[PDB]
């Protein structure tokens, strides 16, 4: 999930924020 | 390789700063 | 001083290492 | 919570595991 | 400076944007 | 003191994250 | 690339420590 | 090799965590 | 040594404990 | 507070950087 | 730049010092 | 020791070098 999205390519701040509560 | 393991450590520190008081769930698989 | 803010940064890294494949939830508030 | 428990005193690794999924 | 502003209380990432080039 | 030194480490990490391709200048 | 991104994180931390009071610029 | 350099940084962090008051020896050879 | 054991595949914290004093 | 504990985390990262392949022992007590 | 120089072969503290103000 | 010396006052990288092997 996040590991595939954010460790294959650099996630932007926006993309990261999707994972917050 | 350990690349993904090392990446995850940076990922969680970034999530910490982005999310602030909201916090987050980290569920790697 | 920003005690709890810097503490949290370390906490998530520790949780990352301890929890491994389980992942974790960081819910400060 | 974790901040009250683990920013006041050092939490053991077993204490930290309470917050694993 | 940044240490007086952001080590005495929490700076948001938006506040921190001010220090970017 | 040591607190401010530790804080600065975290500041640079945050600036790295937030500034992205813009980069940043850091000074204590 | 992710490689370079993670490298940069460590570089800025190293620069923080090496440069001390002088500070530093990061560009990447 | 930069990958090994970055690996060692993360190893030292994990040693600090798991070893506690014992501390550790980081001897990369 | 640690680099050979733990930079090529992931070592658990228990595995890493072999390097504590 | 846990500032001394967190100081240690930063200290070992700095030792890692400075010592290079010299390595180091960390004996917190 | 620093990424180019520093990011495949390891840069020494001396080498990094070149990037300070 | 190192904690007493360097968590009470900031040790420079040179001073920290004093604790290497
Ligand atoms: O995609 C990522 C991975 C790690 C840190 C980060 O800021 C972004
Ligand atoms: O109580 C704590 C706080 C931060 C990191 C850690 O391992 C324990
Ligand atoms: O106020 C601060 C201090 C250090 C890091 C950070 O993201 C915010
Ligand atoms: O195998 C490893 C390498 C680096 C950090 C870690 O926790 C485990
Ligand atoms: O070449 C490098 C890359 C990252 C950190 C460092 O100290 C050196
Ligand atoms: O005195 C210290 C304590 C922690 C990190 C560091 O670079 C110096
Ligand atoms: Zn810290
Ligand atoms: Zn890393």
């Amino acid at each position: 999930g996040i590991v595939e999205q954010c460790c294959t390519s650099i996630c932007s701040l926006y993309q990261l924020e999707n994972y917050c509560n | 390789f350990v690349n993904q393991h090392l990446c995850g450590s940076h990922l969680v520190e970034a999530l910490y700063l982005v999310c602030g008081e909201r916090g987050f769930f980290y569920t790697p698989k």
